């Protein structure tokens, strides 16, 4: 019976963290229908180019095509469009089997484990 | 952070493949890999240049092809995330849960290889632990914070043997002098290639002593991929040094058949064309097993421990063969099973000549169980080796040509096989152990206890087997 | 035997019936409590994600 | 599609150019002729192929084509009363195709795609099926062949083609995703299939003997292994499991031994009956034959095949036995392609990973529920061929670390020609404890207890032997030499079988607990009747002491009034005793 | 300095490029942590480095900044007392620092530069130095800590400072030229220390064990090896060692050994009294701790670093004794780092340098007269731990050759609790000759005559080993009867010595030439009532077998009262015996 409400607790506080998960999903889903999206396409996008040293290509949105533009035509990289990648930026570095994607949930899957070990004891404690 | 993958794979053969390219990747990082089918295995770097890097590769290497199949990055060191609500769930080799219940929210991140202990922040272990088995208690005695394996064979019930401590080790608190609490165990069950006979064998004897509720298991099947091996008893014991060593929890962690660990690394150190030490075994293995074995023990100041039971499946069953001997070298004592007593129909087989418990004088004495046991051990081992050896001068003189006190031996011999180490299932303390010893040694009279000193050969001699039960 | 048969019966029913019923009542309560205290963590997490 | 060409040829290696984007372990199509290879050692854009067939002849520039799929069996069927080789294809079309030697790279589909099988359906339209569920039915030849959903589909069912009569490739079921439910489905070999929950065995694998189902018995779901030098039996005991078994499907898989025992099982089998469902005994029985002198790489895919094809039939409900016959033939091919490969070697030549592989065969026995809700079992007895008889071989320590039951035949044994040879001091068993509520409600009350009785006295009767040898039977005082004849009796009656008489070839476990409370009652009431002032060479010379040692020749039904009326003449033989 | 980058890591190996005129041997801070290796094998422009942490972390691309010394250890003041690891950083400071787990990259000072020492000096302005001449004094624990000048320094006094209390740093003699001298230096450990000359030794070690004192002794200035299997008693007897002999410094060498086992001789050596002075037993002991799980690059350092300490100590007059275990991991380190320079090894897989290592280091003891006059000693026991169990090792048979005093342990004696397990059969010791006018000075003037007939009577019973095995214990006839029970008598009573009872840990000669006096006194005169005519097994049951079994442990001080007591009644005995 121990084991049984144990078992419970734990699967009671999964779904909340699921549905938090989700939240933040569809907060950074709605987000390119925002005017701060062509800024932050411009961070991630100097920030992928900046860690790959010295790139050759990227790879982005149609759409999100001419909100880097000024960073387009400098630093010698050429450009191109793709609508599969429908969230964040690519960066194919120098020869083609080098390459650094900086989507948006990319990065929530990557920070996810430190990110929900503050936010369950930021919405538990 | 942001997604960094490496195309260009040039080499896949065996558990290894070669990314070029590759120079953001440290030395042990962890990647993972993703072929056209969205499958994603896991891997671990063991060498990186700027020509080209090496990965051993976590999972079967089916459907790996070379136009495809991008190598990520993730945990530029190995790692695990380790937390406190742990003590109820199971887990794989890599430590996915394999329970239905989500994955864990990490309290913290521990590197998953293990800083080494320092030793002047250490202790003795001292405290007397009892098993309830006559021969470890008396004559081998475990202590809390001790590395002590079982060396067994092929058919010897050693996971028995091991699941028995595990249900009623439990430290004497009266006895020893630091008032009473009754601390039950927390286990740490890390178990690489059982087949499915002895993972029932496990689940079913702890699911009916209700400690699943005080466990974590790091499970490994027989089926199962055979390189996760290598990070099974890492991840185990970071798990154990967490809950004892910050959580101050008495960790006893069973790590079953180190032979398939051992046979693991030797593939992944036959395919990197090393030198190896004795029969094909690495160079480098008493490294590996000292770096799993030497994690455990007490520290100062710090209520904790990790004491550990591995198991070992010895091929030949013989010492001498690299796994046991070279365990032997780093651990601290052992249990050894006899394949002669098992047929005889004596569980358990725990023949007592070539086991040994190495710091069993810090547990034992006056003040900490009772002031004769040291003594007694000296003169059961004395007397029983005679009886061993003059089986042998039995059985080539024939029966009939002994002095007395020769077939004294050879009855003691066969009281002590039959009385002291055949026992069932059943829980004996240290004084009912202690008193089935002493009706034994009064099969043989004052003069040949010369190991006894003459105050405990005055209060204790005396009794006969038709006392210590009926 | 059939006295301590039909005990054991009893009463393992008795507390397991207890035990559910806490489990119930325990993950309503985490629930409930983590519902209302939710929407500070999603600003931290969006604030952290994004660079 | 992916073709290269050929790079290198050294023995089965064909290391083959342009293969990029080739997928390791696939199977391609070497050479101009249709050789059938898998895929190992990817490097830059070349490939490694073994190949499953000879391979002289093959020149450089020849084209390789990569089919994209890994080794796989095709599963349905037309299976039963079946002999195939170790790549799957049978070997009377080859030779009413072919001759009467097995030429190189002739291509025919597994199962007959002109056999017209009764189709009768059990699932309406409209309904869910999941992987491992049942979709319809086949009478086959006195068995009921359930045909079901392949484990990895799942979907909605569309519609279903009516009970009539249908070939093997007829579409019977089309799913609502256009996927169409064939009566056979391709699976890969290296792939175990998927299970609800594995079980814990507890019912006996009734082998027939009485050394190797009273002293150390296997169960239902068990592992068991085999070793033996050469002259020790360790075929004709394999042929015994095949013969009688309460196994409902055979799946005997030999690799690397001889061909006669192969044409021994085909001519033999079909005379015969099993005693179960009556019918033929080939009728339940797929063989799968690679013999020394076929290829070598093949052997390696040949156990893959036999254990693929027994989780088949165990995942219909069966209770599948596979006898896989030398696999220490399988590890000296693992040894010829690893050696061919440039891999480092670990204990006489075998590769580092031959433990695992053999783990993951042997992993795959087991008592399981199937994913149709039914239960179903595959129990595997692997016959392992050490050198020079030493035990302490690689793969004979490798394979006994994880089997439940080691059955061990000596070579000091089998020169006295004392059939079968089973060392009944250093082989065991670990069922034995689990498998005591079976024998309680089905044999016996006291059967455990016999049973320990009998090995003690085998046991006693082994310590007292040294000094027998020593000091002759004089030295004997009286009851040394009475517990002597009384294990000679046990080791010339009870663990002494045929196998070639025809009633003596077969022993319910009736009939082994009858002889065993013959010589326990002859032991009991004949210590207690040396001690009121018997001669032992009185003892001996009773006529009911061949009543006891010819009981193991009469039938099973003539057995019970043969065995009362053997405890009465062992009962008053003694009262006139003096 | 040289500043490189790391080309290429595999295990603790690192291959640095750019690195061109570095030297062998050097020191490396490699990475940006600045991690200590050590330059071997530098071709091209390349260095390959090997790191005494762990690389885990790093990557390629980091830089190496070379020093240009090789690895030096720091002398002077503050050495005892203490616990370092095998590149010399105190234990106790990184605990301080870090918390309880040892990290990498930390950097602390061997020597303590906040510690006030109490100077007085030796030398006037105006004197003439050499090297190992003594400058000043410095107490330490009652040590009298001389400081020297280091060797290769020549000169002439300018000024001293003078009497008081300074710390390590104070440059407390600064000579003509501007050389000033503190009160530590560094030296490498690789170059062996220059000394005047070497003494052949005529002193024994004193162990206080009764076996390796008798029977195989070890001179002050000599080596020992004792080797043995797992379970035997090396560690346990090294201990032994470290508690209880004369040396007046001792320094413990654990390479590549146990945690629990170094935390023993922390923990429980304060609570002790060092004998030939009264302070503790840790205030005369260094302790090098390089243990199993740290890393295994360190531990030639480990065993390079105990020997020039022991060197240094040696050069003040001191009597060193180093206790190293576990030469053979030493030797396994070298197989490992070996690997990483795919080299081809000599047999077991050993590097073929091994040997040329070993008498490298056992030629670094031995008696020697210093540079500054007096004289002093180095004498090492090294324990070997054999993989096999078995002697017949590259690392066991090296150091065979290249030692005197073999002190072989069994496990057969170890598996019977009957310690020390010294097997008498393979050990020996080639001091006896050169022992023996001490031994007539300072012990007795008839002792290595009666132990001579110590060692014969372990030959006649080592002899009658072959028939009392073969035949049996009767039928032999009387004396050789009496011969085999005497020789249990003293392998009982003489040899066997547990470490753990308060009197019998420790056993002075007098005391042991008592044991074998009263042992022989017995022997011949039972002889000569045996030959006359008495019966066997009644002189076996006589009462004076207790006070000779009971005679190991009675206290040294009631020893002659015990010892008088015990031969008259031995001749008494024999007197009412007829
Ligand atoms: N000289 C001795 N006196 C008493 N007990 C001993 C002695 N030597 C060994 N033992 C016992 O056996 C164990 C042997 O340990 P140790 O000698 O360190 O093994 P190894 O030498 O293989 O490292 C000790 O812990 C102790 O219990
Ligand atoms: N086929 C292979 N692929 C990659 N590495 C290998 C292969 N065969 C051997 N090795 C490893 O390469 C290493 C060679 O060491 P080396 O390159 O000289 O210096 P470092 O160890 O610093 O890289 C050996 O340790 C060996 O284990
Ligand atoms: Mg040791």
């Amino acid at each position: 019976g121990e084991l049984l409400v144990a078992t419970a607790r734990t699967q009671a506080r999964g779904e909340v963290l699921e549905e938090v998960r989700r939240r933040v999903r569809e907060a950074l889903e709605a987000l390119p229908q925002k005017p701060e999206w062509p800024e932050v396409v411009r961070k991630l996008a100097l920030e992928a180019l900046e860690a790959l040293p010295g790139a050759k290509a990227l790879v982005a949105n149609p759409e999100d095509l001419p909100h880097l533009e000024a960073l387009a035509r400098e630093r010698g990289v050429e450009l191109q469009a793709e609508p599969a990648l429908r969230l964040g930026v690519r960066a194919v570095g120098a020869e083609g089997k080098t390459q650094v994607e900086n989507s948006l949930l990319a990065r929530l899957d990557r920070a996810w484990d430190a990110l929900s070990s503050k936010v369950a004891q930021a919405l538990w404690g | 952070l942001l997604k960094k993958e490496y195309t260009g794979i040039t080499y896949i053969s065996g558990p290894l493949l070669f990314v070029e390219n590759a120079k953001d990747l440290a030395y042990g990082a962890i990647v993972d890999i993703k072929d056209g089918t969205g499958r994603v295995r896991g891997g671990q770097v063991i060498e990186v240049s700027e020509e080209y890097a090496v990965i051993q590769v976590f999972e079967e290497t089916t459907g790996l092809d070379l136009a495809t199949t991008s190598v990520s990055l993730v945990e530029d060191v190995a790692r695990l995330g380790v937390s406190k609500e742990m003590l109820g769930r199971r887990f794989n080799g890599i430590g996915k849960p394999i329970d239905g219940l989500p994955p864990i929210t990490p309290e913290k991140r521990l590197p998953i290889t293990g800083l080494p202990l320092n030793p002047v922040a250490r202790r003795k272990p001292e405290q007397f632990i009892q098993t309830g088995i006559s021969t470890i208690d008396v004559m081998n005695t475990l202590v809390r914070g001790q590395k002590l394996p079982i060396f067994s064979g092929s058919g010897l019930p050693a996971n028995e043997i091991a699941a028995q401590i595990a249900r009623q080790a439990t430290v004497r608190p009266d006895l020893s002098g630091e008032g009473e609490k009754e601390e039950p165990f927390a286990v740490v069950f890390a178990a690489m290639g059982i087949t499915q006979r002895e993972l029932s064998y496990f689940i079913q004897e702890f699911e009916r002593t209700g400690a699943l509720s005080r466990s974590v298991l790091f499970l490994n099947k027989a089926d199962d991929p055979t390189i996760e091996r290598i990070l099974t008893p890492r991840m185990a014991l970071t798990v154990a040094e967490y809950l004892a060593f910050e959580h101050d929890y008495h960790v006893l962690v069973i790590l079953t058949d180190m032979t398939n660990y051992c046979e693991a690394l030797r593939e992944i150190g036959a395919a990197r064309e090393e030198i190896p030490g004795r029969r094909g075994y690495p160079g480098y293995m008493y490294t590996d097993l000292a770096t799993i074995y030497e994690r455990a023990g007490v520290v100062e100041g710090k209520k904790g421990s990790v004491t550990q039971i591995p198991i070992l499946s010895m091929p030949d069953d013989d010492r001498t063969h690299p796994i046991p001997d070279l365990t032997g070298y780093i651990t601290e004592g052992q249990i050894q099973l006899s394949r002669e007593l098992h047929r005889k129909g004596i569980y358990p087989p725990i023949d007592p000549l070539p086991s040994l418990s190495r710091l069993m004088n810090n547990g034992v004495g006056k003040g900490k169980t009772r002031e004769d046991h040291k003594q007694v051990s000296d003169q059961l081992y004395s007397a029983y080796a005679n009886g061993v050896d003059i089986r042998k001068l039995v059985a080539i003189i024939g029966e009939d040509a002994l002095t007395e006190n020769d077939r004294r031996y050879l009855q003691f011999a066969d009281a002590f096989e039959r009385f002291f180490i055949n026992q069932g299932q059943q829980n004996r303390s240290i004084e009912e152990s202690l008193q089935i010893a002493w009706a034994l040694l009064s099969m043989l009279p004052q003069g040949e206890l010369k190991r006894i000193s003459k105050d405990h050969i005055g209060k204790y001699y005396g009794q006969k087997l038709e006392e210590i039960w009926g | 035997e059939a006295q301590y048969r039909e005990r054991e019966r009893a009463e393992t029913e008795a507390l397991l019936a207890r035990y559910r019923e806490r489990a119930e009542a325990e993950a309503k309560a985490v629930r409930e409590k983590a519902m209302a205290r939710l929407d500070e963590a999603v600003a931290l997490v969006l604030k952290e994600v994004l660079p | 599609m992916i073709q290269g060409v050929i790079q290198k040829i050294a023995g089965p290696a064909v290391i083959a150019k342009g293969m990029l984007g080739a997928r390791m372990y696939d199977i391609c199509k070497v050479g101009e002729e249709g050789l059938v290879g898998e895929i190992i050692r990817l490097d830059g854009d070349t490939a490694f192929v073994q190949v499953y067939e000879d391979t002289s002849g093959l020149k450089v520039g020849e084209p390789v084509v990569s089919t994209g799929l890994p080794l796989a069996v095709e599963l349905g069927p037309g299976m039963l009363n079946g002999i195939y080789d170790g790549i799957q294809r049978p070997l009377e079309r080859i030779r009413e195709k072919t001759g009467i030697y097995i030429t190189r790279g002739v291509v025919v589909h597994a199962l007959d795609r002109e056999k017209k099988w009764a189709w009768t359906p059990m699932v309406k339209p409209g309904d869910e099926v999941r992987g491992g569920m049942v979709l319809g039915t086949v009478p086959e030849f006195g068995f009921t062949h359930k045909i079901l959903v392949p484990p990895d589909v799942r979907g909605r069912v569309k519609e279903v083609k009516p009970a009539g009569e249908y070939t093997v490739e007829e579409p019977v079921v089309v799913l609502e995703d256009g996927t169409e439910l064939k009566m056979y489905h391709t699976w890969p070999v290296r792939r175990a299939r998927p299970v609800q929950r594995k079980l814990d065995p507890n019912t006996p694998f009734l082998t027939g003997m009485r050394i190797l189902d009273v002293l150390f018995p296997v169960a239902m779901g068990g592992t068991a292994a085999i070793p033996g030098p050469f002259g020790s039996g360790k075929t004709v005991t394999q042929q015994s499991l095949a013969k009688w078994s309460n196994a409902d499907v055979v799946v005997y898989v030999g690799c690397g031994e001889r061909g006669n025992e192969m044409t021994d099982v085909l001519v033999e089998f079909p005379e015969l009956t099993d005693p179960k469902t009556g019918g033929p005994l080939m009728h339940r029985t797929v063989l799968i034959a690679n013999t020394s002198n076929m290829p070598v790489a093949a052997r390696e895919a040949s156990i893959y095949v036999g254990v693929t094809i027994a989780e088949y039939f165990r995942d219909q409900g069966f209770s599948v036995a596979l006898m896989a016959d030398s696999t220490s033939r399988w590890a000296e091919a693992l040894r010829e392609i690893s050696s061919r490969l440039e891999e480092m070697p670990a204990e006489e030549g075998y590769p580092p990973y031959l433990a695992a592989r053999l783990a993951a065969f042997y992993e795959r026995a087991g008592k399981v529920i199937t994913l149709g809700g039914e239960e179903g079992a595959v129990t595997i007895v692997g016959a392992v061929s050490p050198p020079g008889g030493d035990m302490s071989e690689p793969v004979t320590q490798s394979t006994l670390r994880i089997v439940g039951a080691f059955w061990r035949l000596d070579a000091s044994l089998a020169f006295r020609r004392h059939f079968p040879a089973i060392n009944w001091n250093g082989s065991y068993s670990l069922f034995t404890s689990a498998l005591d509520p079976w024998y309680r409600e089905n044999v016996a009350e006291d059967y455990p207890e016999l049973r320990d009785a009998i090995s003690e006295l085998l046991q006693r009767e082994a310590g007292l032997q040294e000094i027998v040898q020593l000091v002759g039977p004089d030295a004997l005082q009286d009851a040394e030499r009475l517990v002597i004849e009384v294990g000679r009796i046990i080791r010339e009656d009870f663990l002494q079988q045929n196998a070639y008489h025809e009633v003596d070839a077969y022993c319910s476990m009736k009939k082994a607990y009858g002889i065993m409370k013959m010589i326990l009652a002859f032991y009991k009431e004949a210590e207690a009747a040396i001690k009121r002032g018997v001669s032992i060479d009185e003892i001996l010379q009773l006529p009911v002491l061949e009543r006891i040692g010819r009981a193991r020749y009469v039938s099973e039904e003539e057995f019970p009034a043969y065995f009362e009326e053997a405890m009465k003449e062992i009962q008053g033989a003694f009262k006139a005793l003096a």
